[PDB]
């Protein structure tokens, strides 16, 4: 709007006063400089709108992808749907945009324990099915890796592979079989 | 394997008046008749010089704490000594961050980046000590330590192999890893074309901008002290305007092509920020996103830009 | 009073020795802020330091959680 008040080297900025002062033989001179300046103004505006619309399109494609992957599903991509383990997301509308509310799980109040890769029992190496072997100082348990919930090491939460002489860090402990005290 | 990505380019500023006129009141008064073109050009260049620092901040400041690695380093046979920081080196860089930093006037100025190279090497060493020592737990909350071979066993579980396959092949897997880190160092010491090209393009454009200060565009000379010395003021206006128009055209072409080149650097930095989240602070399942094979883990290293 | 950075010459800000989070970016690692009452200029800090108690048979396991939005 404001570039409409530059002369661009003419006598007046108002073409009604360019046609009021210098007429056709000389308006072909004064009107042409105004045309030249205003055309260039308009072209700069349109080029910078085209560069900015392409930036808005990338944003809207990213927001479409978050709507599909964070609101209509549960994502495993780290940091894609907030900080922490994504649980769910809710959309909200904004004046020219969208606000996602991300619900995540954040683990808290960690404790120290002693670990071992495998247990050795009866000359066999035992590995956890899903978890880790942990020691509270005197006793060995299996726990799931994200929440502390210790359980006894049995033949139902472990599996066997090999001898206890190849893996670096085996510890000796007992793997309780339920069936034996079952049938005595 | 390696993957190289540009995140930033150089922040330049121009002073429209000092480029078009070069401190001469005759040209400077004629220039006022063109309105506000030269406030727009500066606004554009400032807007692209601020986003170059925004580009770096979102790739590298992906930690809250600065984690340090333990003094006694026994990681199950794995050896990270060529990618961990080296105190006797310049800027406390790693050995491989050095091979990378060795391989790649009139109204014009260059502004320095907000983060120095020392700060960015600090950021990558905090990411690298977080992952060697806590796995992927520090990117979701507080860092929880775990022995390195048990972390390697979790990652093998994540690609569908059982854990006994890691624990029974520990020394072989560690030897293969050490011998394969040793080859990156040779292949680089003996490839950074994507980083070289963005430097070259910017320099080739800045030189073309200055080489235009010596064209007539249809005038008697290219010097204002030569039109202001063999022409009376009524005749020198017509010759000064021919230079003003040409120089304005050339400056505005420079400013358009920088917007178009910055929009491309921005997408590359946006991809680098996603790879830092998904390959360095996690294990990815996406095919061919964090290498070729089944992704186990990723390590970042800083490069010039 | 007068302080020489790598971004240029800075007048009217005191150069303190502590490191805060960046408030107004000056450049080349220097930031400025209004403390206490005056304008101060400092090297930014990246964050608080942290050594992780790494050893080869120690593990940390969480006992609680928070829900974050
Ligand atoms: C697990 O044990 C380690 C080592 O014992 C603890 O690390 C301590 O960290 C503090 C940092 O404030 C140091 O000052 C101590 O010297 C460290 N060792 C100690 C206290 O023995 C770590 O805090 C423990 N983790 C948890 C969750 O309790
Ligand atoms: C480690 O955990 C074990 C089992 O949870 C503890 O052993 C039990 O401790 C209680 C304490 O009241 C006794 O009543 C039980 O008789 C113990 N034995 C069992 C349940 O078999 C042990 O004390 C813990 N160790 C440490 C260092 O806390
Ligand atoms: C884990 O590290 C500890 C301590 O660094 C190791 O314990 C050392 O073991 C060797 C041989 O087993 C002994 O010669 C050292 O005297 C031990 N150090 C101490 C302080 O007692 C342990 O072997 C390592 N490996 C594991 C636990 O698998
Ligand atoms: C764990 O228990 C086994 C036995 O079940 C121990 O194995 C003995 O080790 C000694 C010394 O290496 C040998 O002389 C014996 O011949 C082994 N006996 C058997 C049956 O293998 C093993 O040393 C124990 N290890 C720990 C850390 O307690
Ligand atoms: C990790 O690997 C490096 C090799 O890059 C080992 O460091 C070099 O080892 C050679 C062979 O003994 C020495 O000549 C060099 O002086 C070592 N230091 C260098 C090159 O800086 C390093 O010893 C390995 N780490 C472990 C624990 O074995
Ligand atoms: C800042 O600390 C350095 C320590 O090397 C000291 O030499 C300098 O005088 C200090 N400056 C102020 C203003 O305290």
């Amino acid at each position: 709007v404001k570039q409409l008040s530059s002369n661009f080297g003419a006598i007046s900025s108002v073409l009604n006063d360019i046609l009021s002062r210098l007429d056709p033989p000389e308006a072909e001179v004064q009107i042409d400089r105004l045309i030249t300046g205003r055309l260039q103004s308009l072209q700069t505006y349109v080029t910078q709108q085209l560069i900015r619309a392409a930036e808005i399109r990338a944003s809207a494609n990213l927001a479409a992808t978050k709507m599909s992957e964070c609101v209509l599903g549960q994502s495993k991509r780290v940091d894609f749907c907030g900080k922490g383990y994504h649980l769910m997301s809710f959309p909200q509308s904004a004046p020219h945009g969208v606000v996602f509310l991300h619900v995540t799980y954040v683990p808290a109040q960690e404790k120290n324990f002693t670990t071992a890769p495998a247990i050795c029992h009866d000359g066999k190496a035992h590995f956890p099915r899903e978890g880790v072997f942990v020691s509270n100082g005197t006793h060995w348990f299996v726990t799931q890796r994200n929440f502390y919930e210790p359980q006894i090491i049995t033949t139902d939460n472990t599996f066997v592979s090999g001898n206890c002489d190849v893996v670096i860090g085996i510890v000796n402990n007992t793997v309780y079989d339920p069936l034996q005290p079952e049938l005595d | 394997t390696t993957e190289i990505l540009p995140v930033s380019m150089t922040k330049t500023s121009v002073d429209c008046t000092m480029y078009i006129c070069g401190d001469s009141t005759e040209c400077s008064n004629l220039l006022l008749q063109y309105g506000s073109f030269c406030t727009q050009l500066n606004r554009a260049l400032t807007g692209i010089a601020v986003e170059q620092d925004k580009n770096t901040q979102e790739v590298f400041a992906q930690v809250k704490q600065i984690y340090k690695t333990p003094p006694i380093k026994d990681f199950g046979g794995f050896n990270f000594s060529q990618i961990l920081p080296d105190p006797s080196k310049p800027s406390k860089r790693s050995p491989i961050e050095d091979l990378l930093f060795n391989k790649v006037f009139n109204g014009l100025t260059v502004l320095p980046p907000l983060l120095t190279d020392e700060m960015i090497a600090q950021y990558t060493s905090a990411l690298l000590a977080g992952t060697i020592t806590s796995g992927w737990t520090f990117g979701a909350g507080p860092a929880l330590q775990i022995p390195f071979p048990m972390q390697m066993a979790y990652r093998f579980n994540g690609i569908g192999v059982t854990q006994n396959v890691l624990y029974e092949n520990q020394k072989l897997i560690a030897n293969q890893f050490n011998s394969a880190i040793g080859k990156i160092q040779d292949s680089l010491s003996s490839a950074l074309g994507k980083l070289q090209d963005v430097v070259n393009q910017n320099a080739q454009a800045l030189n073309t901008l200055v080489k235009q200060l010596s064209s007539n565009f249809g005038a008697i000379s290219s010097v204002l002290n030569d039109i202001l010395s063999r022409l009376d003021p009524p005749e020198a206006e017509v010759q000064i305007d021919r230079l003003i128009t040409g120089r304005l055209q050339s400056l505005q072409t420079y400013v358009t092509q920088q917007l178009i080149r910055a929009a491309e650097i921005r997408a590359s930095a946006n991809l680098a920020a996603t790879k830092m989240s998904e390959c360095v602070l996690g294990q990815s399942k996406r095919v061919d996103f964090c290498g070729k094979g089944y992704h186990l883990m990723s390590f970042p290293q800083s490069a010039p830009h | 009073n007068v302080f020489q950075t790598r971004a240029g010459c800075l007048i009217g800000a005191e150069h303190v020795n502590n490191s805060y989070e960046c408030d107004i970016p000056i450049g080349a690692g220097i930031c400025a802020s209004y403390q206490t009452q005056s304008i101060i200029a400092y090297t930014m800090s990246l964050g608080a330091e942290n050594s992780v108690a790494y050893s080869n048979n120690s593990i940390a396991i969480p006992t609680n959680f928070t829900i974050s939005v």
